[PDB]
């Protein structure tokens, strides 16, 4: 023990040098998202068969949906990601205060989104349209729901990462994993493009 | 210096990487594998009560029985506390040596005791018997440190 | 000038130094052997679900089974050998060899593939765990399409298990496809590159892609018929594509499924033709792009289980489905031509690799033969279809596994499996399975549809009924030579203290001591050529191997 | 030899199913043919044993053989490419869908038996002036003012605006041959004429299989909005008398007990069966009539009795 | 046909495969040397075995030295 | 990286084929239009594809040549300080189990175990994230 | 290096000499360590 055997500072560190050599737990994170990816394509081929076996009213007279509350989300949902992106920039850094503050406010912001699309929920649901009740209201639930769990799991690593970071010094490791959980958010931001872009315009 | 006749290696670091030809075998010792094994747990665990390394040397031990012997025992890991039994059938020699460390522990009063459970399973024609029974003895007779 | 060596090596090992490994170990060379025993626990729990179907439909009568019980055991027997058995054991093999057939001390995640095997044996369990209920497992078929999977059909809470024990099981199999891709992609030898990696490193990262590709498709459609089941989604209701939505679904994980399921033990068979053939992998750039253009073909060729449906674009996957027979074809010709003009040594390595080749063919020829709609009409859904999957799947993933578990015994082991018990297991297994499954074309072929539990003595095809049954049992004894000799050559049998235990070794897994130190290697030689073992062992073979290669 | 070539596939009944049958042998040969060179192949390389001659000297090493991969890439897609030519040619012929059907039955298969209803029937020799019925497709559209709340949802349905129990893809017809569990369905068909079957699902997809036609479909649940041709023509019957069918897809727990029959009889035979089945008769009675078994003579409707060892 | 019959060969067949299958194989010559006769000459290289009993201070090599055989005994016999 | 993003490129490339040819030949040539479940599958696997080998080659191209990736390279070149590899850990084994639960939970339709495992899982990812920087107690 | 190493004075009192050896159980001094596999078997 007379220093070290590790000449080590941080007994965790990253998993190979990343300036020279791929970040190995963002090709991980990448390939699992990539994935993920293959997964909301099962729910998109759902909802697509639904759509076109639907005759002709895709979405059926009860359901409405409401898009003056689907864009707020979804603008906020796209504020989320690049406050994400400002909190990794600050994360390449030694800024753990400044990547704190970022995804603080981004935990903070797909939280809102969460509580925006159970608004919808409630109203969509006391508004007929529900899982059992119609095909387009079972597929619109399952694909915008599994999103949402998502959403929660990517809140989840969030705060997760932030607590983290209040434990121990701020090192390469965790700045590597302040970048895969936004690269996570990222992808979680993307899918509800194409899936706001497929609910709501597309219709 | 030469590595084996075939397929054998000297590495980057001092380790020489081994091959042998898909039907034999490595260790081409001659006895039955259970008896080897019955060998092994002898060594191992009936000489734990001991606390010295006993060690068996089947090999030949040429010129003078007993230097020999004190020169084999030298490559024991542990020489202080160790018990080398080396038989030699070409020569139909039996030679046990200890160390400084096992000494007064009954070793000494072990010695002919094990010689003669060797000798007489070796005349009934059994080396590893033999040599497990000599063990056995022998072991019985030490004392742990 | 001598060595103090042990008379025999340590048996087993002292009391309480494994129990808390499994619980916390991090090597991937322990949670390689934790797969291969728990898959092959599987392999025997599964496989005995199919002597009780063998038993019953010896004979016309319903003797001891029921329409329901039968119905559930070609369900878990079908879901137990591919998913808790076939799947999960690529990754056992992965976990097993992989990093040391790329100079790596560990996988990339390790944590994450300790992760993926327990994921695999839970999951397993519960899904298995169907049985103990008192409605009985998954009725429906391996396949379980989408009305009969129904809350209105099948409503037990078997059916459900079955459902979230595959999600569980998913998972693990898609967390460890990142190790494997990740491992390869990032942790490499000094001088390993990609094109120099194994063949079976290669058939592992191709796999991998198919795993990520396919099972998140699966857990999505597993998730949609587990939401319609407690929630009335209407997701896979008739009136919506749901019946073709699901088979679309499903066989677009399924097809790649017997894919990830195919291409590793090609590896395997490819790791252990070149050192019992003596000579390279004949081919091996050829394979690399066989590999990779079989797994790009796979994604695009799923629905060629779907003829019967009468609802795809018949003529498109036609098409490619005899498109992906030629990479399979290119494959197979390779793996002679290695054969070819070396010394040959069939030791029980050999034996099976071989016996993969003559089983894998039969049920790749019919394989064809079902690519064609015309004839997969009157084939379709008929014991045909079940021999020719067997006569692919047993070839590729019972002959060749055995292969690989016979071929890397010593190097996870550092003992030998006796060769005449493996001789003796390969002919049993042999014997037993051409005598098993060969009658099923014919029976097949007349009218005899699969997944049915009892026929009329009227019917036909009694006599080779009970001719496959005898071919199961030999299969069935055929275990016993195995397990005994794994079990009495774990703790005993002659131990190789030496790397490559069978000479000629390649891949850089044979550049270490055969039980290979933790972190893989104390000696990592230079990398020169896809076989740097023996560039180690044979350097005068270095030249050759460059002077001779081009010639071909 | 052709029998046994044909790995025991049935001689057809139809010219489909010859022409498949005819296309299965062609392929069982080339696949043969190969399986044969490739087994050689394997085998003769087995007599590379490491002889004992073979001193310190290891083999030619060479791999890596160019010219060799693309003659042995090429060959297959030769291969492949004539089978899949004549698959195409075959499948040309798997449903022509001719508009002129000279009998039409509607396969209802619902959850372990069958029903046959005889759409329509048209002989192109002039005869059989009969139809289907189809007034007893009824739909279940939930269209109710309105549901739970008190206004404003005016639910219509979940699918298309219908309920999933709709049954309207169902079609019925006058002479309906039911199958029941202690009587095995047998669907009489006139030998020489053109057959079309409209296939569909009462409740779970199975699989309407007749093993000498060479040919078995999917009776899905809703075909038509599944995207299914569930309806498929054959153009002749040559051979007359009873041919097995079976259940070819997962039915649920007694998938194995939905055998029927296809009787093909004398047109003449069909005629009588036909007009005495518009006459209040069954399928039995209208069988014994024409002077055919009654029952079906190829198959039995096994022990409804769970297995041999319940205790009756 | 026959259940007598059919159980009989199903649960036989395998049993008398087995029975030749093991006459055949296991009672081969294994790759295991045979047993080293008294009589004959020892021509196996010479044998050291050792305990490996105790714990050996550091497991490191280095640091052991060589602080000599010291030899403590002694013993002959000639079988 | 450049092998490595070049094997996703060429999946993307055949997937992206795979799906346009797909597409149009269900759009045309099938019984009700594009199928929509086996195009947006092969769509979206092309994204998987498009993803990886994308992250690949951008890699490829910030990083020098490994000794990895290099031909002719010796094993003293990549010797180094290796990254962190987790050594034994026994919380895989409690995410394992905690998945189960949660699994269970949703097959015999049981919330309250949904909720029991979905509340297992989060506290075993956090011990297995937290293992190795969990600070020494500070009484 | 924030650790000081432990060591401790155990009480003791069999004598642990005809049983387990610390071979077998590395704390068989420490605490009861085995049971006589008589007791197993019946
Ligand atoms: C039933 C009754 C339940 C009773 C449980 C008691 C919970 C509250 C009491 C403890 C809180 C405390 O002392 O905080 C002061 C504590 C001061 O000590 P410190 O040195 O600063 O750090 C704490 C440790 O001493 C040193 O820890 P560290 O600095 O090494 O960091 C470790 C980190 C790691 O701890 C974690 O486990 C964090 C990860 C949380 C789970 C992540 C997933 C959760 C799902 C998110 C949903 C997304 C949508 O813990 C923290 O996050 C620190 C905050 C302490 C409370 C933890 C929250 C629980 O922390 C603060 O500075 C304030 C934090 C206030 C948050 C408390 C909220 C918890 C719930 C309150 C209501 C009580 C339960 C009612 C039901
Ligand atoms: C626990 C679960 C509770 C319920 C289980 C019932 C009894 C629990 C016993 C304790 C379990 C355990 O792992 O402790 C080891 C325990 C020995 O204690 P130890 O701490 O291992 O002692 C160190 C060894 O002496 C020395 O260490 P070693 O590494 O040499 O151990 C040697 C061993 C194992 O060598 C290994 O390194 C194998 C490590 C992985 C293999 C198993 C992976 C399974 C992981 C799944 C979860 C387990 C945790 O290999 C062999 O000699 C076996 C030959 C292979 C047989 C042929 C296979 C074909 O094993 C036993 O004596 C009982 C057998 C345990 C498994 C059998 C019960 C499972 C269910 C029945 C069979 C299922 C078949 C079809 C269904
Ligand atoms: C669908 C099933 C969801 C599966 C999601 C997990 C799969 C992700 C695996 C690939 C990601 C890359 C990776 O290797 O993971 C590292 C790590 C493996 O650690 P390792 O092998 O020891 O190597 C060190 C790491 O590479 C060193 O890197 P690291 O430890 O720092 O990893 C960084 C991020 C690694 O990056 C991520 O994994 C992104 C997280 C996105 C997952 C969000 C869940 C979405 C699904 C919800 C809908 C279903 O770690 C975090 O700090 C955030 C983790 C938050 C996970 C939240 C999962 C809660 C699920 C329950 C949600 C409740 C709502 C439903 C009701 O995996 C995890 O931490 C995930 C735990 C597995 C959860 C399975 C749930 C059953
Ligand atoms: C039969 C074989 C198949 C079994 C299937 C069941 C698998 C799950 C049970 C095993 C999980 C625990 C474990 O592996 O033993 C660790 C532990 C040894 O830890 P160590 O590293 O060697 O500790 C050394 C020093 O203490 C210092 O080492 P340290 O620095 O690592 O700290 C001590 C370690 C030690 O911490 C523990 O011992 C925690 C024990 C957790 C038990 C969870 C029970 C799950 C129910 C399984 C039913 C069977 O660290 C901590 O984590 C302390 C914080 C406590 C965390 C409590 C977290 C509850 C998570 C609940 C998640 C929801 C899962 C539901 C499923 O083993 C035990 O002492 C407990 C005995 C095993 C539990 C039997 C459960 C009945
Ligand atoms: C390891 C597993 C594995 C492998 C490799 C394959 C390989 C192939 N499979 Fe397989 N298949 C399954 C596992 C596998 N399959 C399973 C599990 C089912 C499930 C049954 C069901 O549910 O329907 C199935 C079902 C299945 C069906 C559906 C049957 C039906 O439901 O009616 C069809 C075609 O219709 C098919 C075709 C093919 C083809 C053309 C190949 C070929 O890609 C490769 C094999 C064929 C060869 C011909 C290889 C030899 C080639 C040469 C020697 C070159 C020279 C020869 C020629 C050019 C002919 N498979
Ligand atoms: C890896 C995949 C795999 C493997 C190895 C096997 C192996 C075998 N299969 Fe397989 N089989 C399938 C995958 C597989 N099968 C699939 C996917 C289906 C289609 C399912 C569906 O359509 O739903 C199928 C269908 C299927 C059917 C049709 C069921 C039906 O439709 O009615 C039959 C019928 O005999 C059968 C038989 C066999 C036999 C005899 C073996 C033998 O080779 C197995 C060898 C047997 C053993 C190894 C057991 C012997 C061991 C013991 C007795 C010891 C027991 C000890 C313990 C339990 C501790 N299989
Ligand atoms: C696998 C899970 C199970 C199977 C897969 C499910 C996937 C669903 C995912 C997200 C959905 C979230 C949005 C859901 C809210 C949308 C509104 C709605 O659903 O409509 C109201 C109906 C009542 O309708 P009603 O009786 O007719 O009365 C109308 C009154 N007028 O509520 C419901 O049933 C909805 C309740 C569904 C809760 C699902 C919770 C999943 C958590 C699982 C945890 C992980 C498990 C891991 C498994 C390995
Ligand atoms: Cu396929
Ligand atoms: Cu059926
Ligand atoms: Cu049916």
């Amino acid at each position: 023990m007379t220093s070290a055997v590790g000449t080590s500072g941080t007994a965790i560190t990253s998993r190979v040098h990343s300036l020279n050599r791929p970040n190995m737990v963002s090709v991980g994170t990448i390939v699992w998202l990539s994935s993920e990816l293959m997964f909301f394509a099962g729910l998109f081929a759902m909802y697509f068969t639904a759509r076109a076996q639907a005759g002709g009213a895709w979405p059926p007279e009860p359901t409405e949906l409401n898009l003056a509350l689907a864009v707020p989300v979804t603008l906020v949902l796209i504020a989320s990601s690049f406050t994400c992106q400002m909190g990794v920039f600050a994360a390449e850094r030694g800024d753990v205060f400044g990547l704190r503050r970022w995804y603080v406010i981004t935990f903070l912001m797909g939280l809102f989104f969460v509580l925006g699309q159970g608004y919808e929920y409630i109203h969509l649901v006391e508004h007929g349209t529900t899982i059992p009740g119609s095909a387009y209201g079972s597929v619109f639930y399952l694909a915008t729901g599994f999103h949402g769990l998502h959403v929660i799991g990517g809140l989840v690593a969030f705060v997760l990462l932030l607590a983290r970071t209040k434990m121990s010094k701020f090192t390469p490791a965790q700045a590597t994993a302040a970048i895969v959980v936004s690269y996570y958010w990222h992808f979680v931001d993307i899918v509800w493009i194409a899936l706001f872009a497929t609910i709501y315009f597309v219709r | 210096e030469l590595d084996l006749p075939y397929g054998s290696a000297l590495t980057s670091s001092g380790r020489i990487s081994a091959v042998t030809e898909p039907g034999e075998l490595s260790v081409h010792y001659p006895f039955p594998t259970m008896d080897l094994v019955v060998l092994d747990d002898a060594l191992k665990y009936g000489s734990r009560a001991a606390k010295a390394r006993f060690a068996v040397y089947i090999g030949p031990l040429g010129a003078d029985t007993a230097a020999t012997a004190r020169e084999i025992l030298a490559n024991v890991p542990t020489p202080e506390n160790a018990v080398l039994l080396a038989v030699s059938p070409d020569q139909r020699a039996i030679e046990v040596v200890y160390g400084a460390d096992v000494k007064g522990r009954g070793i000494e009063s072990a010695a002919p005791l094990g010689v003669s459970a060797a000798a007489a399973s070796f005349k009934e024609g059994n080396l590893i018997d033999g040599l497990i029974s000599a063990v056995r003895v022998m072991s019985a007779g030490v004392s742990p440190a | 000038e001598l060595e103090a060596r042990r008379p025999f090596p340590e048996r087993m090992g002292p009391k309480g130094n494994l129990i808390y490994k499994l619980i916390t170990t991090t090597d991937h060379k322990l949670i390689g052997i934790m797969y291969c025993v728990v898959c092959f626990a599987f392999f025997l729990v599964g496989g005995l679900m199919a002597l009780f179907m063998r038993t019953e439909l010896a004979m016309p009568g319903l003797q001891f089974l029921s329409n329901e019980q039968f119905n559930q055991l070609f369900t878990m027997h079908g879901t137990v050998m591919l998913l808790f058995y076939a799947t999960p054991i690529v990754f056992g093999f992965a976990n097993l060899v992989l990093p040391l057939q790329i100079g790596a001390p560990d996988v990339a995640f390790p944590r994450l593939n300790a992760l993926s095997f327990w994921l695999f044996l839970f999951g397993a369990l519960i899904a298995i765990a169907g049985f103990i209920t008192p409605g009985g497992a998954a009725d429906f078929g391996w396949t379980a399409y989408s009305p009969l999977t129904d809350a209105i059909h099948s409503p037990g809470a078997g059916g459900d298990l079955w459902i979230m024990g595959l999600a569980v099981g998913g998972l693990g199999t898609i967390l460890g496809g990142v190790n494997m891709i990740t491992t390869v992609v990032c942790m490499r030898a000094p001088g390993m590159t990609m094109f120099r990696m194994p063949i079976f490193t290669w058939n592992i990262l191709v796999t991998s892609i198919l795993v990520l590709i396919a099972f998140p498709i699966l857990t999505a459609a597993l998730f949609g018929l587990a939401a319609d089941r407690h929630l009335g989604a209407h997701i896979y209701d008739p009136a919506n594509g749901g019946v073709l939505l699901w088979q679309h679904l499903f066989w677009f994980f399924g097809h790649p499924e017997v894919y990830i399921i195919a291409l590793p033990f090609f590896g395997i068979v490819s790791e252990i033709f070149p050192v019992f053939s003596r000579k390279p992998i004949f081919g091996y750039t050829t394979l690399i792009y066989a590999t990779l253009a079989i797994a790009a073909l796979s994604v695009a060729v799923w629905a060629h289980h779907m003829y019967a449906t009468g609802a795809v674009l018949l003529p498109f996957f036609s098409f490619m489905t005899f498109l992906i027979a030629v990479p399979t074809g290119i494959k197979f010709f390779n793996w002679i031509g290695t054969m070819w003009k070396g010394q040959l040594t069939f030791e029980t390595p050999m034996l099976f690799s071989v016996g993969f080749l003559i089983t894998f063919l039969l049920g790749g020829l019919s394989g064809v033969l079902l690519a064609s709609p015309p004839l997969d009409f009157h084939v379709t859904d008929s014991y045909f279809v079940i021999a020719h999957f067997h006569y692919v799947l047993f070839g590729t993933i019972v002959f060749a596994t055995y292969a690989g578990i016979y071929f890397w015994f010593p190097k996870m082991t550092g003992r030998l499996l006796d060769e005449r018990l493996g001789k003796l297991h390969f002919w049993l297994t042999f014997i037993g399975f051409h005598t098993t499954f060969l009658v099923q074309h014919w029976l097949g072929d007349e009218g005899m549809p699969r997944r049915y539990a009892d026929y009329l003595p009227t019917d036909g095809f009694t006599t080779l009924n009970v001719i496959s049954t005898v071919g199961a049992f030999i299969l069935g004894v055929s275990m016993l030579p195995f397990v005994w000799n794994v079990f009495k050559s774990w703790r005993y049998g002659e131990p190789v203290t030496v790397d490559d235990p069978w000479g000629y070794g390649n891949s850089l897994e044979w550049a270490t001591s055969c039980p290979p130190p933790r972190h893989n290697f104390t000696e990592l030689p230079r990398i020169r050529s896809e076989r740097p073992a023996f560039e180690l062992h044979y350097p005068h073979m270095v030249e050759r191997m460059r002077a001779e290669a081009h010639v071909g | 030899w052709s029998d046994a070539l044909a790995l025991g596939w049935p001689t057809g009944i139809t010219p489909e199913a010859k022409l498949n049958r005819e296309l299965w042998i062609g392929s069982v040969i080339a696949s043969f043919a190969v399986g044969a060179i490739v087994w050689g192949l394997i085998f003769w390389t087995s007599a590379f044993h490491r002889k004992k001659a073979t001193d310190t000297e290891l083999p030619r090493q060479f791999g890596y053989n160019m010219p060799l991969e693309l003659t042995l890439t090429v060959i297959p897609f030769l291969i492949i490419s004539v089978l899949f030519y004549f698959t195409v040619v075959v499948q040309e012929r798997m449903m022509h869908k001719d508009p002129n059907p000279e009998v039409v039955i509607d396969v209802t298969a619902f959850q372990w038996n069958w029903k046959f209803g005889y759409q329509k029937i048209a002989f192109a020799d002039g005869s059989f002036d009969y139809d289907g019925a189809d007034p007893e497709r009824k739909e279940a559209m939930t269209s109710r003012p309105e549901g739970k709340d008190e206004h404003g949802i005016e639910k219509v349905g979940p699918i298309r605006g219908m309920t999933p129990e709709d049954r309207t893809y169902l079609n019925f017809d006058k002479i309906e041959t039911l199958g029941t569990s202690s009587e095995i369905p047998v669907l009489v068909l006139p030998a020489g004429k053109r057959i079309e079957f409209v296939l569909n699902s009462a409740d779970v997809i199975h699989g309407f299989w007749v093993p000498e036609f060479l040919f078995k479909r999917d009776v899905l649940p809703e075909p038509k909005a599944n995207n299914s041709d569930n309806v498929f023509q054959v153009s002749e019957i040559q051979q007359t008398g009873a041919f097995v069918g079976r259940c070819t897809e997962m039915c649920g727990t007694f998938h194995a007990m939905m055998n029927f029959e296809v009787r093909v009889v004398e047109p003449n035979d069909f005629k009588a069966y036909i007009d005495q089945r518009n006459a209040g008769k069954t399928n039995a009675e209208a069988l014994a009539a024409i002077n055919q078994p009654p029952l079906a003579i190829t198959t039995e409707p096994f022990e409804s009795r769970r297995g041999e060892l319940v205790p009756q | 046909m026959s259940t007598a019959l059919t159980h009989g060969l199903i649960g036989g067949v395998p049993l008398v495969l087995f029975a030749v299958l093991a006459l055949i194989f296991l009672t081969r010559k294994g790759p295991h040397p045979d047993t080293y006769k008294m009589s004959d000459p020892w021509t196996h290289a010479p044998i050291l075995w050792a305990a490996e009993e105790p714990r050996e201070h550091g497991h490191g090599g280095h640091g052991h030295d060589s602080h000599g055989v010291v030899i403590g005994g002694g013993a002959s016999g000639k079988w | 990286m450049h092998i490595e993003a070049r094997l996703f490129e060429i999946l993307t490339a055949f997937f992206a084929l795979a799906a346009v040819v797909y597409a149009v030949l269900t759009a045309m040539f099938a019984t009700g239009g594009v199928e929509w479940a086996g195009t947006t599958a092969l769509v979206l696997t092309t994204g998987l594809t498009l993803i990886t080998g994308t992250f690949f080659r951008f890699v490829a191209r910030r990083l020098d040549t490994r000794p990895e990736d290099y031909e002719d390279a010796e094993i003293s070149d990549g010797a180094g300080e290796l990254g962190f590899f987790a050594p034994h850990s026994w919380w895989p084994i409690l995410i394992s189990l905690s998945f189960s639960t949660a699994a269970v939970g949703a097959a015999l339709w049981l919330p309250w175990l949904i909720a029991a495992g979905v509340a297992f899982v989060i506290t075993s990812v956090c011990g297995l994230v937290f293992e190795y920087y969990w600070g020494p107690e500070k009484h | 290096m924030s650790s000081t190493q432990d060591r401790s004075q155990l009480d003791p009192e069999v004598e642990r000499h005809t049983g387990v050896d610390v071979e077998d159980v590395p704390s068989a001094e420490w605490g009861w360590s085995h049971m006589p596999i008589g007791v197993m078997h019946i």
